[PDB]
């Protein structure tokens, strides 16, 4: 396995191939982190997380 | 729900109950954002007028109850096979996010065909029966549900399994979703974020043996669901 069929390319959330290097990217009300693959809740009660 | 765990506080945030005019749940729902709920179109068939609630775990101790604006049925679903059946309700009001009450993620299709659909277990919740024969519960329960090979999944069943469905639970132990949790959420977990991949749609009665729980494949429909957005 390589690139996302490697622990999901080391992205937060979803991850893809191109150009075959992996780029990640976060579900709305995400901001993909400096490092490129860290998913960063913009607001509160980002979409998906449990409110604990 | 018959087996699985109450959810406790905070853990089925996403959790939306469709109540009839006498403010019983019939069905559920997934919060997708503060304006729009996703359902099963079924569901749209087992009520004059409806309204829909977030926030409650308990039906009987006091939450928040939204009016619908418009319903937005996709319009190849058919009683006959219960293909296409998913639909999505804009509220009149926004929902108001705090603790238990907030949206599940929708996942991008292919990373969702190849990631999540791919994890041993889902999770499925609602308000619904505890047995095949008994009553609505009155406490939120969640159940985690094994991905079904979908080779089995046809085998097994009596009906016809489209593309659009997909099979989840158990060969014979006791656990599946039951009558009320139609429409309610099916959502699969990666690093601590969970994504809508699933609606309850229907099942040969509920946890039969040799029999799965039969789920509207959300992946199917997100374009669709976009579009039902914006
Ligand atoms: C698609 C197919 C079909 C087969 C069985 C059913 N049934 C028969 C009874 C059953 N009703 S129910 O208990 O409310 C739903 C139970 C579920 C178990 C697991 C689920 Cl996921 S949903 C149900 O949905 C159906 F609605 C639709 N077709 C005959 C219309």
């Amino acid at each position: 396995r390589k690139l996302c069929s490697l622990d999901n390319g080391d992205c937060d959330q979803f991850c893809h191939e191109e150009q075959n290097s992996v780029v990640c990217s976060c579900a709305r009300g995400y901001t993909l982190a400096d490092n490129g693959k860290a998913c960063i809740p913009t607001g509160p009660y980002p979409c998906g997380k449990q409110t604990l | 729900i018959v087996g699985g765990q109450e959810c406790k506080d905070g853990e089925c945030p996403w959790q939306a109950l469709l109540i009839n005019e006498e403010n019983e749940g019939f069905c559920g729902g997934t919060i997708l954002s503060e304006f729009y709920i996703l359902t099963a179109a079924h569901c749209l068939y087992q009520a004059k007028r409806f309204k829909v609630r977030v926030g409650d775990r308990n039906t009987e101790q006091e939450e928040a109850v939204h009016e619908v604006e418009v319903v937005i049925k996709h319009n190849r679903f058919t009683k006959e096979t219960y293909d296409f059946d998913i639909a999505v309700l804009r509220l009149k009001t926004p929902i108001t996010f705090r603790m238990n009450v907030a949206p599940a993620c929708l996942p991008e299709r292919d990373w969702a065909e190849s990631t999540l659909m791919t994890q041993k277990t889902g999770i499925v919740s609602g308000f619904g029966r505890t047995h095949e024969k008994g009553r609505q519960s009155t406490r939120l329960k969640m159940l985690e549900v094994p991905y079904v090979d979908r080779n089995s999944c046809k085998l097994s069943s009596s009906f016809i399994i489209t593309q659009n469905m997909f099979c989840a639970g158990y060969d014979t132990k006791q656990e599946d979703a039951c009558q009320g949790d139609s429409g309610g959420p099916h959502v699969t977990r990666f690093k601590d974020t969970y994504f809508v991949t699933g609606i309850v749609s229907w099942g040969e009665g509920c946890a039969r043996k040799g029999k799965y729980g039969i789920y509207t494949k959300v992946t199917a429909f997100l374009k669709w669901i976009d579009r039902s957005m914006k």
